[PDB]
């Protein structure tokens, strides 16, 4: 919703679960889609998961297909990302980006600039 | 400046080729109405009727919406032709060489996403004039409007009564009324029914 | 929203200048048909015939296809002029100053890639009217349609019977039939044969 | 070269769809005036009046401004159609088939942001001619101009006296005056009042 | 698919404003010819002749070439207007208001780079009709075609005999022949000679 | 190939909206001339004169220049409409519905930056015909041309004598001469003087 | 205003305040908006704060939302950025960029090239 | 087919053969072309091989022209890349990308974003 | 003028002056503008100074505004850049770029590719 | 000609000559131009020399103007680059790129993607 901010990062142990929350502000949260990206320490930004503006369409990566989930909450203007069975290669910075009336796809040309994300680290 | 911000936000990810529906499984409702202003000419030899008419189309977009509290002072926007989705309403019984004789204007949208479109024009249509009862006779001329490429299950066309408040009386013909009727037909080209709206002129010759 | 996704996916890598064929070594089959609605005028002095006609062109794209199960609620799409390949069918014996007198409309495509195109128009053609047998005589006016730049080995044109279901009887002329015939000719410009379709009007004067 | 720099600087971030207002909560004031040059024809049978007229529209942009000291030698700029915001002034009682019969020209802007627009044209309008007093009679023909999509609270239209300095006398009709009047009306389409400006021709037939 | 690859390869680095010559120091040779089909009307009062004619222009590009062995199944391509260089051939003695009355069609190119262009049209030209020998007389009407902006040293125009194979005899005038001639003239505007091609109609009135 | 390189180099940083002047503080000099070819019609009832005319405009760009030694074989270039700056010369006393009736052609430029523009057309203008001296009388019809948005201090318009070398004598009217005159006027719209050029027809009726 | 130059950087201690000044020259300062960006030593440029050409609209980041403020002064052709309660992660190079009749948004496509900025360092 | 995922990587010895499989999901596999790219540890992404949507056109690099081969299988929605006589310089990450009705060319503008690839290493 | 080449670099001491010459070849030198850029060892390219095609307009950076000067010479087809009171941070590679009928502005979109420049180093 | 491959690299001593050959395949070699680029170990790609499709136009860099030469051979579908008096700074990777009906200019927008080049090293 115009301006999205992610939170919920921290330090977790391998095999645990984590819940990240992206809160919207500055506009109507029901008119935009939410997409998640990972920055990684020395790699490029990569798509993770996305949900459409109505919640009827969802998209996930291939290494996250079975372990992550995405949900919406218009009452709190918040999107929730649930990660289960975390692995050491999941340590990175997660950022949340909006998309006006998006279809919840992996295309990067329908999203806006991501905000300041949250760092998460997984220890073996 | 909030108008620039509103326009830039609205233009994002918009596709003029997409019907502005929220479900894709239900028809979009469009209200259609007419406003006659003058019967410029009635041609008997060529069986042609010329009139000045404003069309009225009303619908909803669901993609052009905003909170007025976040854009103070802005309550309506206007879009030119070719930048937003518009119904393809055409006159079936057209006699003009160009077929379509409507002057394209802007489309006005308010905060709720309601779009109105009122093109003015001078329409020529083929009508049959009977002169058997020359001194006294009532002529019925029909104008049929409908969507050309959008049929049932996609566009639900509803009718509204015609407006004759600004009608200018003619010196040789007197108007009795302009009744309208909505019908649905089947064409051999496709198995999908198509709706249409027909208006009647109901002119009468003045005995002088 | 699935309509946006479908449109965006379809538009990718599409080139309007390419004939939508799957082999490039076989002609593309196009079915052509006519639908007359009214003989507006028959000019004897100028040897010109005016009529209201809808053209019907049907073909297949093979590039506009999708699985309806992955795009629920979407079963047809519509494309405007200049965004997809379209046959260049023209009337050879045209008498209008513009030569081409067809109003361009949208092209409708279903899940299988079948494209239909039905432009309406008012066509003026040159016809020879014989008045030797004035009180009683049958006039034959021919309308010839064909592709201008696509010949044999590229576009295979097939004919379909004309539709006269919605024909409006004329007060001075009576229609007997509109037979059609497909022919193939050679022109001195090129050694490639070109097909064409010719329809006959077969009008008769009313004795009153 | 300073003209290139000025044009490049002005074009930045400009949106033709935005009304050039500084507050968004107040109407933009537009001054409208007419300049008649010749009454080319007066048609009695068809109730049509043909004249040659130049329109005059003046307003302010607030987005096209510069300091002349930083761009020496540059004091005015000109923009073509479709690159800057322009009022949609139209003639309500138009009789031309195209409805709009104005030739689009450039818009001139000076350092302060003042924009002028003077399109020339030949306008055909529907007028009622009374021939009861054939040898002696004065005919009143009205020309009504107004904004089509911009109403009150958005565009404040003001009137200026018509110019007849370059008028060419007609050999059969004599002009008495061209009074103008500004009015505001309500239409059933919207609850927002719309202003308009009406000019009168006041022709007189010459007794010869 | 090889058609897409061929089109994409051909479009690269192409500039429509460049004359498709290989040396830049030699003129490009263009062959011009005519094909008359019907003398629709001969106006004596207005000194105007109306006919249906197909133009024929042939030249070579040298930029649109490919090896058919690397693109199996592809032997010809077609380009619309405004995407490739085309000669600006115009009729000098035009009487139509638009001046140019040609319907633009596709340009066909084969593997060797040979381009053909055959626009159809209805041309109106000013001709002098002498009625001194009313019952018996032969009328000569000339049609002059030439390049408007390309003169000698740039475009070498060659003539080809006119085709009358598909000519439709007229009921009031009989054609004797359509001789053609190539000439070169000097104009006061420029010192560069300009070639042109003139065709003669040679009509004869039928004594009935 | 040097033509491609020259075109690519010239197109860089060019802005069609900028007047091609080198100082910005001095007017650009434009030479204007006429070339009449035929008086097609003289309408007395409607007070309209129809003629075939070629306009001639000459000026300098200063932005389109190159050294012929670095581009061997290239000495002239041609630019279409809308890609380079062009004067907005219009006919003030136009009677055509479109007002402007000129066919746009290419603009030719040589190595020194000199641009020529010769549009052909059929112009209709309003002229007063006096029939008091019916058998013997000389009619004076004036054609006034000028810039619409460029006035003094910006565009200095100079006149050149008209060319009648290719004039075709008329069967009913005889031309005596086409004198031209340059004038400068003030308009109430702006305080900047505007120049214009007026040509006279000087026709005479043939006594037969 | 055509050419903007930032100044006021220096060395400060954690928890202190700092005032940066961006001065305009080369044009009318009232026809342009002002945006602030941070370069950081080894990271990419990031938006910080922005103000519209009329001062009626302002925008801030999420980690700076409550601690920074932006103001205008047409008399001196200067924009002022006030930073309160500085933190160690705020050490970077700050640059000032103009935008003709900008809306004071975070979009980077409506701004011009930033000038030479000022380095600021925060010591724990 | 909308979403392509590559697999089959591992550790091999110089002079051996390897078979990589790119599986499609999310759409019709017969409407898209398949292209292969190599990332390399410290170099940029480079094209390797490609096949058209119908299998009638194929394209290869110059250092892979004689040693690699590409095949299709619509029954399993899988493209197969066979590498023979591997060399030490072939150690990299291989990624698979789709192209709707592609011609099997090396142009990068007709392909979509590549997915998460497979790492392969060759030991002398 | 189509092809510009810079020269005059060398080693100088802090507080001295230096004159760099950019010579044109391959076209008419009076139809193009000249712009100067600095590469720097580990930073990005930055504009320094520029002069219009007629010499009536000039533009400079903010750290070079008072110390550098630019002049033209059509007789020798050469642009001259004079640097006074050099500082240690001025050590970099200077490159010269043309612009056809340029206005002598800092915009990078109206210039062509820079050539091979000259290295200059300042020792404290 | 559609696909160009360069060869002829090796190790040479300073002051010697070297001949590199770029062979064409996949199309008509007479319809395309040939351009040469150098990659360098830690620098960006730079133009070196180019020849038009007809051989009537040639272009060279400024540090290579007098020492290098370029020639065509349609019989063997090969472009030849001759380098004389090599210098230590010429050690880099040379790549060959095609251009359909090119004018032999330095513009990079009229060329296609370069292929796999040849490494050349010069020892003092
Ligand atoms: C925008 O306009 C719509 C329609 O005019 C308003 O929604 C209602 O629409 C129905 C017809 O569809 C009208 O009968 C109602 O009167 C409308 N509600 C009103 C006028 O309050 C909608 O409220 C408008 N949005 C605004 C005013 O913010
Ligand atoms: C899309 O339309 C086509 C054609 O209407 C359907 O394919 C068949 O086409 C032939 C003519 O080419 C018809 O005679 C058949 O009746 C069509 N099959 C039908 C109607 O089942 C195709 O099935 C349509 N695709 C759909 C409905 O998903
Ligand atoms: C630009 O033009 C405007 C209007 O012509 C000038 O501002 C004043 O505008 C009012 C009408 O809105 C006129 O009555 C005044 O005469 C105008 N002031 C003048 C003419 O001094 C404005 O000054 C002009 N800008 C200039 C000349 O730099
Ligand atoms: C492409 O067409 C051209 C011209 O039709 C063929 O080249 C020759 O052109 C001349 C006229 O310029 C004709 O008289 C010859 O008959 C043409 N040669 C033929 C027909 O063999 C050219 O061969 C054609 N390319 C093909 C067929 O691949
Ligand atoms: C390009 O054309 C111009 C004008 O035709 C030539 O410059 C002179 O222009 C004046 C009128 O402005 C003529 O009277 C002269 O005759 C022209 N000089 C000539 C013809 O030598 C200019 O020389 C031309 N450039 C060339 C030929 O390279
Ligand atoms: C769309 O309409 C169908 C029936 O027309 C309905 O079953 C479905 O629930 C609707 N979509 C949503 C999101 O409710
Ligand atoms: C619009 O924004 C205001 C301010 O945040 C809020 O109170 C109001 O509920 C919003 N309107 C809607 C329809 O949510
Ligand atoms: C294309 O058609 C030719 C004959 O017309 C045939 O031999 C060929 O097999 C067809 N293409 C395919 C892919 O089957
Ligand atoms: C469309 O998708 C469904 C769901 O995966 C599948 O069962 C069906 O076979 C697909 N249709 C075709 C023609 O492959
Ligand atoms: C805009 O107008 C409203 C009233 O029309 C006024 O209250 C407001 O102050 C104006 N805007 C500004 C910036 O003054
Ligand atoms: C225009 O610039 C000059 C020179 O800096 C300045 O003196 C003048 O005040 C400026 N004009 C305005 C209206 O600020
Ligand atoms: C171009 O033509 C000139 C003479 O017209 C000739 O001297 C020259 O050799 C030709 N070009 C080539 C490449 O042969
Ligand atoms: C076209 O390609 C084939 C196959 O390589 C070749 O044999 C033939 O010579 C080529 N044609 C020409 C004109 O070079
Ligand atoms: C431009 O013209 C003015 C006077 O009209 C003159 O003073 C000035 O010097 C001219 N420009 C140049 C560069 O000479
Ligand atoms: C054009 O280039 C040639 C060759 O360098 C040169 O001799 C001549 O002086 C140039 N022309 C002009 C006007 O400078
Ligand atoms: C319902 N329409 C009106 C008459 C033709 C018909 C139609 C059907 C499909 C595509 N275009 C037009
Ligand atoms: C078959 N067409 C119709 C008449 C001309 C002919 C034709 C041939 C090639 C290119 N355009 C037109
Ligand atoms: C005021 N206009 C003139 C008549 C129709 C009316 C109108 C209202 C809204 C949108 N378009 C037109
Ligand atoms: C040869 N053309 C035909 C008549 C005008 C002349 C011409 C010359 C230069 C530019 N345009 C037209
Ligand atoms: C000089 N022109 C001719 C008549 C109107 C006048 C004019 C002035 C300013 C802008 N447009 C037109």
């Amino acid at each position: 919703a115009v301006q999205l901010q992610a939170s919920g990062g921290g330090l977790v142990q391998a095999g645990d679960s984590l819940r990240l929350s992206c809160a919207a502000s500055g506009g109507t949260f029901s008119h935009y889609a939410v997409g998640w990206f990972r920055q990684a320490p020395g790699k490029e930004r990569e798509f993770v998961a996305a949900i459409s503006w109505s919640g009827r369409s969802t998209s996930f990566a291939n290494s996250v297909k079975g372990r992550f989930t995405i949900s919406r909450d218009s009452a709190k203007n918040t999107a929730y990302l649930q990660m289960n069975n975390l692995k050491p290669e999941d340590t990175a910075v997660y950022c949340c980006a909006p998309a006006r009336f998006g279809t919840g796809s992996a295309a990067r040309d329908e999203y806006d600039d991501c905000g300041q994300g949250t760092q998460v680290t997984v220890s073996s | 400046e909030f108008q620039r911000k509103l326009y830039k936000e609205l233009v994002k990810n918009y596709n003029p080729l997409e019907r502005p529906v929220a479900n894709d499984s239900q028809p979009l409702t469009v209200y259609f109405s007419l406003s006659l202003l003058q019967i410029m000419d009635v041609d008997e030899k060529n069986q042609v009727l010329t009139t000045n008419i404003w069309l009225q189309m009303s619908w909803t977009d669901h993609y052009l919406q905003w909170n007025v509290s976040e854009y103070p002072g802005v309550k309506t926007v206007r879009f030119p032709d070719g930048q937003i989705w518009k119904p393809d309403i055409l006159l079936y019984n057209s006699a003009d060489e160009r077929f379509d004789a409507t002057f394209h204007t802007n489309v006005l949208v308010n905060s709720s996403g309601h779009c109105q479109y009122l093109p003015p024009g001078i329409f020529k249509s083929s009508c049959y004039i009977d002169v058997r009862w020359f001194p006294f006779d009532v002529q019925h001329c029909k104008l049929k409007f409908g969507s050309w490429s959008y049929g049932g299950w996609s566009l639900d066309l509803q009718m509204q009564e015609a407006d004759i408040s600004g009608y200018i009386p003619n010196g040789e013909w007197d108007l009795v009324g302009i009744p309208g009727k909505r019908s649905e037909r089947f064409y051999e080209c496709c198995k999908e029914p198509y709706p249409d709206v027909t208006f009647t002129v109901t002119m009468r010759r003045r005995t002088l």
